């Protein structure tokens, strides 16, 4: 086997330069696995392009590509509706979904596509399940579709993908976190040094309460090979990265006000605003209703 | 799950505020240390949920980030102790450390802020411990008594000049709050000096004895020592104050009179200031959200 070992293994990475190089050395072939990916890598690289307006799933990429700006999903609907579609068309499909907020149906779009796991994109879909159901905080949901899946079971370049998957299921669990989850998370981030395995690394020392660690990638990712240098993938990054400084703070007792706004005008449909805007809300409306 | 494995594991009002579970977290407050007014808690409120939570990217970027916790403890202890991380007494020393360096340099509004802020972090803490639970409760009177201090001596400075008995009791009264004997003595500094300036010379003679038992060297105890030996002369007060050193008594930190053992009081649950009888019902002084006199079952900090 082997074809897509380097393109998902860069994709998955954040590595997507270098992903969209392991994809040129294809000059002139395409199928849908490569057409999703290099779809995917030049959204992530911010240089999108229509790569086939032919095809089922390249209509499907455009309209998905569209809705992330027009936040519309009626066309991608309506042209999902009804008829036999693919993992990779259910994979846009349900992460338009779940950006909408609408969780519960987009977990039940992938659960659609996650029969047979020998066809083309099953894996990605489950992945996405996973994320899907750990977005709705339905940890046990998550938990019972990897396991079954896995154990009812490996290609060389899907293993990283389930690992993925496997991983963000322990990130929500705090399942050893300080053994193998951190280990994983540290050897990525060493391998395959991008924003998205030093954000990984982060997350899993705040987890583990070590400031100073933890503040040391922040410093890191300050620096000039990352904010200047990988000034591409630093944007697509940047919101998650204030969420993070924010916490990091918050556990050393220092003002974070600066940082949230920051975060708030970056990006404020952030996962951490949605979390803000509800407690302060909340507590409002407590001080309102005991006066 | 994480959050009702919280909740399951302690009632807290530091696990019910990084659960979610404001309501069940005031109303706990309400019970246990009298707390009525919620505002000044708000940003603590906000501080523990957001401590304990984090955010990795997903894949794509274009999904919601994913949610993950900070817990209290690593996977080595026991299934009934799986609690949020919420921070703890390193920072409330930090903040009264940011209060005494704002008391040595003069800036006591600021300093008041910053006791109040240890105040309102001892309020939702989570220790394991019986001997950080004692610390958090010293510490928790330390700041009230620096407040109290602090605002005899704020209010002592807004007075219009003719107010000159009630000034030289509020200089006096500043000298009865347990600061450290190092900050105690700003306030006799200022006692005795005021009171000498007023020839009140028994009153600066004791202020200034009470000065050199702590600081016996250098040019502020050699002012002390000439300013009592000149009020030791004298032997006279021109104007007579409130005021017993000797006596066992409070300052009501309201009207900042003296409570002593047969004066009707009331106290402040949370931070056990006291006040005068009148001042039953309304809320206290140090720390602005709980209510004088109330009944309350005692601060909850120990899992």
């Amino acid at each position: 086997p082997m074809d897509y070992f380097n393109i998902k293994q860069n994709y998955y990475t954040g590595n997507f330069v270098q992903c969209l190089q392991e994809i040129e050395k294809f000059s002139k072939v395409t199928d849908n696995t490569l057409l999703f990916y290099k779809a995917k890598t030049l959204l992530a690289l911010g240089q999108y392009q229509s790569q086939d307006p032919t095809s089922k799933l390249g209509k499907v990429l455009d309209l998905y590509v569209q809705f992330l700006d027009t936040k519309n999903i009626e066309e991608l609907e309506n042209l999902l509706k009804d008829k036999q579609n693919s993992p990779y068309e259910l994979y846009l499909l349900a992460t338009a979904q779940a950006i909408l907020g609408d969780l519960d149906k987009s977990l039940e779009t992938c659960v659609e596509g996650i029969d047979n796991d020998e066809a083309e994109g099953t894996t990605e879909l489950l992945l996405l399940a996973i994320e899907v159901a750990l977005l709705n905080n339905n940890v046990s949901t998550a938990s019972t579709i990897f396991d079954n899946y896995t154990n009812a079971i490996v290609s060389g370049d899907n293993e990283m993908i389930l690992n993925l998957a496997e991983s963000y299921i322990k990130f929500a669990t705090n399942k050893e976190t300080a053994t193998s989850n951190f280990y994983y998370y540290e050897e990525l981030s060493q391998t395959f040094p991008t924003w998205k395995t030093q954000l990984g690394l982060l997350n899993l020392h705040l987890q583990q309460r070590n400031i100073a660690e933890a503040q040391g990638i922040v410093e890191l990712l300050l620096s000039d090979y990352y904010s200047v240098e990988q000034k591409e993938n630093a944007v697509l990054y940047k919101p998650t990265f204030l969420a993070n400084q924010i916490t990091l703070a918050l556990m050393q007792g220092l003002d974070t006000e600066d940082l949230t706004n920051q975060l708030v005008k970056l990006d404020h449909e952030h996962a951490f605003i949605k979390h803000h805007q509800e407690i302060d809300a909340k507590f409002d409306e407590l001080v309102r209703k005991y006066d | 799950m994480e959050t009702a494995i919280w909740i399951k594991n302690s009632k807290l009002p530091a696990v019910l505020v990084a659960a979610g579970a404001f309501d069940a977290a005031v109303q706990a407050l309400s019970k246990q240390v009298g707390v009525v007014k919620l505002e000044p808690l708000k940003k603590y409120f906000t501080n523990i949920y957001e401590g304990c939570r984090t955010y990795i990217p997903s894949t794509p970027c274009e999904l919601p980030a994913q949610l993950g916790y900070v817990r209290a403890y690593d996977d080595t202890v026991s299934e009934d102790q799986i609690l949020p991380y919420v921070p703890g007494l390193d920072v409330v020393n930090e903040k009264m450390n940011e209060g005494y360096k704002n008391f040595k340099l003069n800036k006591p509004d600021i300093a008041i802020e910053c006791f109040r802020e240890a105040i309102y972090r001892i309020t939702l803490l989570m220790v394991d411990d019986a001997e950080d639970e004692k610390l958090a409760h010293k510490i928790l009177e330390t700041a009230r008594e620096y407040i109290l201090g602090l605002s005899i001596e704020l209010e002592r400075r807004s007075l219009k000049e003719g107010n000159t008995v009630r000034m030289l009791e509020l200089a006096a009264y500043f000298t009865k709050a347990k600061l450290s004997p190092i900050h105690r003595t700003n306030a006799l500094q200022v006692a005795m000096s005021q009171h000498f300036k007023h020839k009140n010379f028994l009153q600066a003679s004791y202020f200034a004895g009470e000065f050199l038992k702590i600081i016996s060297s250098g040019p502020r105890a050699e002012q002390a020592r000439k300013i009592k030996n000149k009020a030791d002369s004298m032997a006279s007060d021109a104007i007579p104050i409130d005021f017993d050193p000797y006596a066992k008594f409070d300052i009501c930190a309201a009207t900042y009179k003296p409570i002593y053992e047969d004066t009707p009081s009331v106290s402040d649950p949370l931070t056990g200031s006291k006040y005068v009888i009148t001042e039953k019902d309304k809320i206290d002084r140090i720390a602005m959200i709980s209510k004088i006199g109330a009944p309350a079952s005692g601060l909850r900090i120990r899992v």
